């Protein structure tokens, strides 16, 4: 009773702010986006999202849901007084006894804020009614009377998914408030709906609620409809990739400079399960470089596992330590072992990491991974030795390896030319390469055509800080 | 920011950079590495 | 229910138009039936079963006639049949070697992602088992890795209920591979790496690869031309398409601050 | 319903008065550093 | 895979095409957009009896890959159970574009003295008078003379 409190503190200046204040962000405003609050709010389900929401257990049961739901009215000025009884009647928690009325009677508690009267006009303060109660419900997903609420309350979600599509009538903007809850939120229905099985018609919930979001109001809400549907086809089998080579509409103001991020990191994973090295290494690479911060405790690292797996495929990458966790060390016991078997050359090596660590190599889930890592061996053999010597023998390349023939070391080196790497040749009388490397290949007009790019490159980051000095 | 799929996810080790650099090459060996002046 | 449905059931071919007539009694099942918008109450869906058994032995039909498009059709049939979302169905007897049709069907025509799909779509059942699979994906791991030969070292074993027609397909993908892969950038080769690479000592067909790619049968002896790459110099100018270049790019330098 | 979309639309494209309300502040400026 | 099952060279098994179609047309979402081109086959073709729906699906997969003008193109291509429907996404944005290509061909022919004009392609017209009738017999004559406005 004197922590519950800080709960009551923080559930007034969260609604006050969204309520009282996105809804004076919503009566006139918006040029751009006006509703600073909207952000505001979405900090503050990040705060809830540290902390616990709001009554979680807080030393009693069910206080806050039942409270503040009630009488908003929106309506002459003393509405202020109605905040004073939603302030005052926190002598309930701390004097009175506490009772349960959460996750059973939310059910007329959610038609409490239509059924007083005619409250107002907007949709952020619905989105508001169903969200900020039903949030603080949904991280407690322990499968026993809490999850079949979570299911229902994103039943209710749904019905906010017909008061996005059927409010307002046409063209005004609160969906820059509503999906950008909205992507927290559907988010989390994708969570609570795949934490018991895979979701059907959810798939046509998700493809509709991306159809409804084209034009009208295309506004954060296709980009992260899109990653839901990317993970959707990212966890169940892979067919509707297609839809992306035939439909690629994926190209917004990339406006929560994460969701960009993770989203071509999750692509990323796509043309890395498609087929890719160089344009899957470099969105890996620019997803890497566009990690946000280290504010989030070891989360970049078992994303980045499976991030750098393509340039484990590389066969160029050294030792990979400096990303690794110490809480990761005890999960990357195949994976330290695993690039150290990048690093060597040897075969029973490269099968006894296998033979050795195939439980979290199905853990990844990916054996593309192995099913060209052995080719990846000998094109790092044929890199290394290639690079080092100018008329080397395929013979002792080969039997360095342990080829123990030539004509298998004659259609390496061939598909190796067919690769592309080195020049090398075989003076055919029975192999016995004839080779060169290359320096004097060219080094004076070629860079100046890459700086073309460079500066071209260049002025286009000049002409975006430019638009970027517009703003204030 | 944890809103992805993610909810359910210089002592010894920098010089172990240079050492995996390293592990496939010349342990310490120091005979080896001396006896190959005797052999001719 | 519905008893002629079986009316080719079990001697595979007399003909291409008995099995038309069956193609018009599975008319008759698109006219009554449908398959896909058939949601649920699993006895309408027992001629169903019924339906993926005799299009399993349909794709049979499809390889016996050679017909590609009715492959690919038959093959879009059973990825449907195992895209239809009761998927509690009785364990489908061809589903081996339905996969190892697909898979070596792609491997005849140099795909390069629905491989993977297919590395995807069902990964479980193919390092544990499932040797009309099994094979194809370390055989493809083999026919990467550097060898042309283990072609036959597997052609020692595998008819595969008509994959006879696909490893065919795969000699042909040997072979047209050969005639880019021959000189890529080679010296030159001699009757004998044509005897070791190439097969079938010669027919008419290397005589044909000679007098079909512009190519010069030398003494017996072999070269791409006399000169195998056309002579590469690109111009011996590239001083006038960047000073183009540096008018757009004082030009876009320009307008800007 | 159909047009009455577009200008309330067009009504969204007004952070031009708003860049444009750096750049008129940037004339006052500069053209008040020149007057000076 | 739902088109190599078109080998059948009537309509009779387009139309069981079709049947799947409007059965899983937004899961195969993927899958129709390399059928354009056999689309396009069935609207060029005149023994097609169902080209009507043909340009349905047609203007239904243009409206999921962002075509528009082709969307009015098969949109007039639809036929008279087009302009009917009262759905609320799919009908009415492109009737919206399509009776904006209404009044810009308005003023373009307002804007082109005495005929040479592009003539009223037949399945215009429809919601025009017919929704002109719910703005009429609404019982106020606003929209009645905003389209009044619209065509100059």
């Amino acid at each position: 009773p004197p922590p519950p409190p800080a709960p009551q503190d923080v559930e007034m200046k969260e609604e006050a702010a969204t309520g009282g204040g996105s809804t004076g962000e919503a009566d006139g405003k918006t040029a751009a986006a006006a509703a600073e609050h909207s952000q505001r709010e979405l900090d503050t389900v990040t705060l809830e999202d540290i902390k616990e929401h709001v009554k979680q257990l807080e030393k009693a049961v069910s206080g806050k849901e039942p409270r503040f739901v009630l009488r908003a009215l929106r309506m002459l000025p003393s509405t202020s007084r109605r905040l004073n009884h939603y302030v005052l009647y926190k002598a309930v928690q701390g004097f009175f006894t506490s009772n349960n009325a959460t996750r059973d009677f939310l059910l007329p508690f959610l038609e409490e804020p239509m059924d007083t009267e005619a409250d107002l006009q907007f949709r952020p303060r619905t989105g508001k009614a169903a969200s900020t109660p039903l949030l603080p419900e949904v991280e407690a997903y322990l499968q026993l009377l809490v999850v079949i609420f979570m299911m229902n309350s994103k039943r209710y979600k749904e019905a906010q998914k017909i008061s996005d599509d059927l409010m307002q009538k046409i063209s005004t903007q609160n969906r820059r408030a509503l999906d950008l809850v909205a992507a927290k939120c559907y988010y989390y229905h994708a969570r609570v709906y795949e934490f018991l099985d895979k979701l059907d018609v959810v798939r046509s919930f998700l493809h509709a609620r991306l159809r409804t979001a084209t034009l009208r109001h295309d506004a954060d809400g296709q980009a992260t409809l899109l990653n839901l549907l990317l993970r959707n086809y990212l966890h169940y089998s892979l067919y509707d990739q297609a839809e992306k080579l035939v439909s690629k509409s994926v190209f917004p103001e990339q406006a929560n400079n994460n969701e960009w991020a993770r989203y071509l990191y999750y692509t990323g994973r796509i043309k890395a399960i498609q087929l890719e090295y160089s344009e899957a290494r470099r969105t890996m690479t620019n997803a890497l470089r566009k990690a946000p911060q280290h504010t989030a405790v070891g989360f970049k690292q078992t994303v980045h596992k499976l991030l750098i797996v393509v340039e484990l495929l590389l066969g160029e990458i050294p030792d990979r330590l400096q990303f690794r966790q110490p809480s990761l060390k005890r999960s990357l016991m195949p994976y330290f072992l695993l690039t150290q078997a990048v690093r060597t050359g040897n075969l029973a090596k490269f099968n006894q990491v296998l033979d050795q660590f195939g439980e979290k190599f199905q853990a990844d889930g990916t054996y593309t991974l192995i099913i060209r890592l052995r080719h990846n061996v000998i094109k790092t053999g044929v890199r290394m030795i290639s690079l080092s010597y100018s008329r080397i023998s395929l013979a002792d390349i080969a039997q360095k390896l342990q080829l123990d023939s030539p004509e298998d070391a004659e259609f390496i080196v061939a598909k190796a030319i067919r690769d592309g790497v080195i020049e090398a040749s075989i003076n055919h009388e029975k192999g016995y390469v004839q080779s060169k490397e290359m320096i004097d290949i060219y080094s004076t007009r070629e860079p100046q055509l890459a700086f073309h790019q460079r500066i071209s490159f260049c002025l286009d980051i000049h002409n975006m800080s430019v638009k970027a000095m517009r703003f204030p | 920011m944890s809103e992805k799929k993610q909810p359910v996810d210089e002592d010894n080790w920098d010089d172990d950079n240079v050492e995996d650099d390293f592990s496939n090459q010349l342990r310490a060996e120091l005979e080896k590495h001396g006896y190959k002046m005797e052999t001719s | 229910m519905y008893e002629q449905l079986k009316g080719e059931w079990n001697r595979k071919s007399p003909n291409l138009s008995k099995c038309g007539e069956e193609l018009g009694r599975l008319k008759l099942v698109l006219l009554e039936l449908n398959f896909l918008p058939t949601t649920g109450t699993k006895l309408t869906k027992q001629q169903l079963i019924l339906a993926r058994d005799i299009l399993e032995i349909g794709a049979q039909w499809s390889i016996l006639r050679k017909d590609i498009p009715s492959f690919e059709r038959y093959m879009a049939q059973l990825k449907c049949y195992y895209f239809d979302y009761k998927e509690q169905l009785p364990e489908s007897a061809y589903m081996h070697q339905l996969l190892g049709l697909n898979l070596l069907f792609l491997l005849s025509q140099n795909r390069v992602a629905e491989f993977h799909t297919e590395l995807e779509r069902l990964p479980a059942k193919d390092i544990q088992t499932n040797v009309y699979i099994k094979h194809p994906v370390s055989l493809e791991q083999y026919l990467m890795e550097g060898s042309y030969n283990k072609v036959f070292l597997a052609k020692g074993n595998i008819p595969a209920e008509s994959y006879t027609f696909f490893i065919d397909i795969l000699l042909d993908t040997i072979r047209d591979e050969i005639a880019g892969c021959i000189e890529k950038a080679y010296e030159k080769i001699l009757f004998t790496e044509a005897t070791r690479i190439l097969f079938f000592n010669t027919p008419k067909k290397m005589t044909d690869y000679a007098k079909k790619r512009g190519w010069v049968l030398g003494p017996n002896n072999y070269y791409s031309f006399a000169s195998q790459q056309q002579k590469p110099e690109d111009t011996t100018i590239p001083s006038t398409e960047l000073a183009k270049q540096v008018i757009e790019y004082a030009r876009q330098l320009e307008m800007i601050v | 319903y159909l047009s009455k979309i577009e200008e309330l639309q067009l009504i969204v494209n007004d952070k031009s008065q708003n860049l444009r309300r750096l750049q008129a502040q940037r004339n006052e400026l500069n053209a008040k550093v020149r007057l000076l | 895979g739902i088109i190599s099952l078109l080998d059948e060279d009537e309509p009779q098994l387009k139309e069981f095409a079709l049947h799947k179609l409007n059965a899983v047309v937004n899961d195969f979402w993927a899958e129709i957009s390399e059928s354009v081109d056999k689309i396009e086959v069935l609207y060029e073709d005149e023994g097609f009896r169902s080209r009507q729906f043909a340009a349905l699906v047609a203007s239904k997969v243009f409206y999921h890959l962002g075509a528009f003008e082709e969307s009015l193109n098969y949109a007039l291509g639809a036929g008279d159970l087009f302009n009917v429907n009262d759905n609320s996404e799919y009908v009415e944005t492109i009737i919206a574009k399509c009776i904006d290509h209404y009044t810009k061909q308005c003023v373009e022919n307002a804007d082109l003295p005495e005929g040479e004009k592009k003539p009223i392609d037949q399945r215009l017209e429809g919601i025009v008078n017919k929704m002109f009738q719910r703005c009429l017999d609404d019982h106020k004559y606003k929209q009645a003379i905003g389209i009044a406005l619209e065509t100059r």
